[PDB]
RNA sequence: GCUGGUUCCCUCCGAAGUUUCCCUCAGGAUAGCUGGCGCUCUCCGCAGUUUUAUCCGGUAAAGCGAAUGAUUAGAGGUCUUGGGGCCGAAACGAUCUCAACCUAUUCUCAAACUUUAAAUGGGUAAGAAGCCCGGCUCGCUGGUGUGGAGCCGGGCGUGGAAUGCGAGUGCCUAGUGGGCCACUUUUGGUAAGCAGAACUGGCGCUGCGGGAUGAACCGAACGCCGGGUUAAGGCGCCCGAUG
RNA sequence: AAUCCGACUGUUUAAUUAAAACAAAGCAUCGCGAAGGCCCGCGGCGGGUGUUGACGCGAUGUGAUUUCUGCCCAGUGCUCUGAAUGUCAAAGUGAAGAAAUUCAAUGAAGCGCGGGUAAACGGCGGGAGUAACUAUGACUCUCUUAAGGUAGCCAAAUGCCU
RNA sequence: AGGGAACGGGCUUGGCGGAAUCAGCGGGGAAAGAAGACCCUGUUGAGCUUGACUCUAGUCUGGCACGGUGAAGAGACAUGA
RNA sequence: UGCCAGGUGGGGAGUUUGACUGGGGCGGUACACCUGUCAAACGGUAACGCAGGUGUCCUAAGGCGAGCUCAGGGAGGACAGAAACCUCCCGUGGAGCAGAAGGGCAAAAGCUCGCUUGAUCUUGAUUUUCAGUACGAAUACAGACCGUGAAAGCGGGGCCUCACGAUCCUUCUGACCUUUUGGGUUUUAAGCAGGAGGUGUCAGAAAAGUUACCACAGGGAUAACUGGCUUGUGGCGGCCAAGCGUUCAUAGCGACGUCGCUUUUUGAUCCUUCGAUGUCGGCUCUUCCUAUCAUUGUGAAGCAGAAUUCACCAAGCGUUGGAU
RNA sequence: GUCUACGGCCAUACCACCCUGAACGCGCCCGAUCUCGUCUGAUCUCGGAAGCUAAGCAGGGUCGGGCCUGGUUAGUACUUGGAUGGGAGACCGCCUGGGAAUACCGGGUGCUGUAGGCUU
RNA sequence: CACAUGUUCC
RNA sequence: CGCGGGGUGGAGCAGCCUGGUAGCUCGUCGGGCUCAUAACCCGAAGGCGUCGGUUCAAAUCCGGCCCCCGCAACCA
């Protein structure tokens, strides 16, 4: 599915429809830190094999795309994630399809 | 090679006819449902001997062509090749199905065999059209005919001129007053109800 | 088993009936609706949004709230246990006043006339509704010809 | 979670093999059915019922000369075209046709077709929680103390169809979650004492008279007895009764 | 008089199977020069082979004699070398920060990469063209994955049709 | 013979039946011997195998400590024309 | 050698090896959903009942506003004919609306343009499966910011019916948000709310085989015998009569059709038995049936004799020795 | 009686052909500078009023089609409940109540709300 | 460094 | 999930680390050579997976995407 760089849509700051800049967001570094991380670690660590299962009967082919809304207007840089139907294909900004154009 | 009739006798299901979805069927054996002088007025075959079920059964294709050919043998026969006209009027579109082996009934639905007429008690099977002096010639044939069905037939001789839906003691003088024009195997039934131009068109 | 879809075997139900497609009539939506008002449904296929549940189709309901364009009413439904008062939200296309109740406000409003009527005489005029009763006793004549005698027709085939 | 067993009496009430979920299918949980404990009122209120008005259907039936699909046969057509020829250099010039197409007919249908369209059914309403008045509030809607809703005060009893029944309500709670048969409707299967659905009634849980015998058939349901009379069945003997 | 199997003597399921099964001499391999090869042992400057030293020890496959043991390393194994170097943990090094911490370079063995090995496990088909009747193919070309069953043998203890 | 839970010694309708026994005999008593092992279920196990999921003995490699002494060389970094 | 780190490691250890199923296994998903039908005119309603479809796709195929009519057919017009392009007429939609199907739609919900992102934020209520619990989907609203249109209004995704996922964990986003446990600051971490990373066995374990060396608890809820219902199939017997029989349907036959019997075949079902009914054949022996091979008695033949066919009463007596 | 503007019911209103329209009207019609949009004032928009019922529209007619409403079809088909009814079955008959649809044959061819006109 | 072969009777 | 590499005439390999000609074989149309066949020698097609940029100039150096395999990894 094909979305735009920029959005108008609504700010919570702000409380106005403002233009929004659009990207896609992606998974961070698991950092290593967190509770349930510091938790598995020390349960994993010594003897008894792995303690948690791990997944391995994958169904899905495809993930819920995310979008990223940062707001341009200044010293507001208000982020927000808008969700969007699955979908195995995604780009940006491009080929608005040109409607009436020779098919070939 | 296939069942004998006594299987598929009854009217046991739904009506299964041949269509979008019920499709792959062979065809049916009958394919001809008139001969003899179809191409012939009703001013000259004015009998309507009729074959009358009466039963609510099953009637097969092949069981429909097996009284065709022997009733149409001897009647060429009695009163010559075209001094007669006849019908059959059930047209085989209930199709029957065959469970074959080589499991059970693990997911057994049925493939078709063939068609078959559902009748109804007392409607027409067999109609025969012919002169005055080939009354009996008619009878006598339909008997023949009826061993080539299942359960019980009776024969009747119908009331009405030709293969037409009226009286057959009335109907001269419609013609003769003009309000029944023939057209080959049929007749015209004509309402005082149309423009008045086609009033003009005859009478005249 | 068959599927839990919400418009199964709806193919008559929503389906408008013969040579009336088209557009909607426009007494249909200005119609009003008070609270109180006895309501039944009949589903419109022209219109989808709002549209009721294939199991309120023919039943009658109660107004408890009134919206711009919509309507919502209580029903009677009743799952395999009890009756449930239950409240749904519908649009107007699927509205129509309801004349079983119309039968006796009409006979209210000719009672009470009839009511204040003979009270300054007294007289007990029957008020409630009675069943038919018997065909009260009454001379039958016929003008000098004696009653044609019937008969039952012999068999004869038509088949 | 699987077999076997589970110890005195009497009285009263008294089921289910079903909804949903679970690596659930020999089992549990949850609803349903049942029992017990009670409570709030009576000496208006509620009905596996009917009637009066009001809507809902798309099933049986019927139709295709009405739509969609399938389909038989003859008629009248004209150039709307074409294959075989024939008089033609050729020509919608002529000419017998034969083909598809068109127009009025005609035979036969459709669980996944329908113009129509039942019977049986499903909701309602049949008054006091209803009417008719007068007036206040509104931050909602508003040519208009407009509309709507809510508050007050007041008057109408002639209990606003029939029939019958004293009603409502709150806690725990066992057992059940393998069903089967039959009138009718009906799916698959040639058929089955086969498998799978709907309503109702039975066996399960139930004895009794009868069908010689007996799950489910007909009658009829049960504290212990006497008299009388019957249902269904019967009345040559077995065997009560037409000896 | 013949056929099959096992060469044979021998042993085997005490208590249903004495054999075509096991073993066997012969044959062909693999590892090891002793801080070693194989193995035991919780442990030790432990122990068996070993009171032993390649004509030995330990692990294999086949099964007398005669004859022969063909092709294939693509696959799975085993083994060889190697800064020609992709990946690669701990520890150590450098940088930032108040520090926990983060990043970077470096980066062993082993996997990959490249050779060898089938008396290692194993496998050994089609298609198309093609010889003076037809048929067939002496010959030529291609893949899948590396060749396509060579010498021999049989309707076998191995052939459904039978 | 019938029906029954779909093959009765008991029930029904009939045939009918007479103390106590001896020697054989294997038609029946769905004879006895053993909670079927062939089939299925169990969220019951056991033996064995591997490309099943977790591990692990053993083994190979690297670091730290036991670990001292001297001499060259060499790689990177750095200084740097 | 001791301790760490990585590799190898069925040599050894523990555990697993789903469910439905006309027995099991194989095959399929009837396991999560959607349409029409079965479905017996409210609704609900089953089978491995039928035809099917889904785990997508869309910056527009969403939301307004504006203008046109589509499929098809007829008449014409240079190339141009059956179909290239233009005009006129008919055209209830027979086209199109993304998909499977149903319903619905004509100055639209279809085709073409202009502008936009209501596919935005936040409470609650209701419907759909329902236990009247969730998830998903949807329906009216309410509070805001908007888009569009002149305005009324329409729109918080797709004309409607499906296009999808709990706990824990992780990631990201938001507040001049709380705690970080003696007080203060910072990093960090734990929270609150929202979205995403998925459990397709789809209300969500992390999971390969074999046993003929096997064992245990059970089941006739369930197969492999017989028996029981039925006779698809096998075998057998009939009715009509187109013809064969040198001419002549019926001496003997008999197609195309059609009606029945049998449990000496295979099927179908699971009703009896898994606290056991010993599971193939051959040998020996007893009895019974006729659908009669021969013998007794007969009738009819395309019966000259002989030999040989068809039919009847008829089970009394026989139906062999051997090779494989 | 009739018309215009906005409608309600949505064919008794639609469809095909023919005839008649006094007055007001509705329209045909004449132009393109301005507002407006096209390839073209054909459409739309604007500015008008020389002609006209030719067309649209209104009314009437067709032994008209269609549509609406009735008779026939027919108490037929079907169907609630019942029987120790028949029949080997298939199916049918009876009691009890309810009750259809074709073909075919008749009648009709728009009412009506508000505002504003004409026939003064 | 390669070079293979020229259908039969006369 | 992160460290890599590679996609090339009708078919198989370079040219890429460094930008300057898209090349070499094999199949095809032919031309030569030998008296002729065979063999051999030659001319001609027809193509850097995709987008954008740095650059005098790109297949080449870059970044992002489609098709593959090498690894190391794994609590919804
Ligand atoms: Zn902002």
């Amino acid at each position: 599915v094909n979305v735009p760089k920029t959005r108008r849509t609504f700010c919570k700051k702000c409380g106005k429809h403002q233009p929004h800049k659009v990207t896609q967001y992606k998974k961070g570094k698991d950092s290593l830190y967190a509770q349930g991380k510091r938790r598995y670690d020390r349960k994993q660590s010594g003897y008894g094999g792995q303690t948690k299962p791990i997944f391995r009967k994958k169904a899905k082919t495809t993930k819920k795309i995310v979008l990223r809304l940062e707001c341009v207007e200044p010293n507001c840089r208000s982020k927000r994630m808008l969700a969007i139907k699955r979908c195995k294909h995604f780009e940006l900004g491009g080929d608005k399809k040109r409607k009436g154009q020779v098919i070939q | 090679g296939r069942r004998p009739a006594r299987c598929y006798r009854y009217c046991k299901n739904k009506p299964y006819p041949k269509s979008r979805f019920c499709r792959g069927v062979p065809d049916a054996k009958i394919r001809i449902f008139d001969l003899g002088r179809k191409k012939a007025k009703v001013d000259e075959f004015p009998l309507c001997g009729h074959m009358v079920s009466d039963e609510y059964e099953q009637l097969s294709s092949e069981a429909l062509e097996a009284a065709r050919i022997c009733a149409n043998k001897y009647m060429v026969k009695s009163c010559g090749k075209d001094g007669f006209h006849i019908r059959v009027r059930l047209h085989p579109f209930h199709v029957i199905r065959i469970n074959k082996m080589l499991t059970g009934m693990r997911g057994a639905f049925g493939k078709p065999q063939g068609t078959v007429a559902r009748v109804h008690i007392g409607q027409v099977i067999m109609s025969i059209r012919t002169k005055l002096q080939n009354k009996e010639h008619v009878v006598e044939a339909l008997r023949r005919a009826k061993f080539k069905f299942p359960g019980r037939q009776k024969i009747h001789i119908s009331k009405k001129w030709g293969f037409t839906k009226f009286n057959a003691d009335e109907f001269e003088d419609m013609v003769a007053e003009k309000r029944l024009i023939p057209d080959g195997c049929g007749v015209k039934y004509i309402p005082n109800r149309g423009p008045l131009d086609k009033w003009r068109a005859l009478h005249s | 088993t068959n599927t839990k879809g919400k418009r199964r075997g709806t193919r008559y139900m929503f389906s408008r009936p013969f040579r009336k497609h088209g557009v909607v009539p426009l007494a249909t939506y200005m119609r009003i609706y008070k609270k109180g008002d006895i309501v039944d449904i009949k589903g419109m296929g022209t219109v989808q949004k709002g549209m009721p549940h294939k199991c309120y189709h023919g039943k009658t309901g109660r107004v408890y709230n009134v919206t711009q364009h919509a309507v919502g009413i209580v029903v009677n439904k009743q799952v395999k246990g009890k009756i449930l008062a239950k409240r749904i939200n519908v649009r107007i296309e699927h509205i129509k006043h309801s004349k079983s109740r119309d039968s006796f406000l009409k006979r209210v409003k000719e009672n009470d006339q009839k009511k204040k009527e003979a009270k300054e005489k007294g007289t007990w005029v029957q008020l409630k509704r009675q069943p038919a009763p018997p065909r009260e006793a009454h001379f039958v004549r016929t003008n000098g010809k004696e009653p044609e005698l019937l008969e039952p027709i012999p068999y004869e085939f038509m088949a």
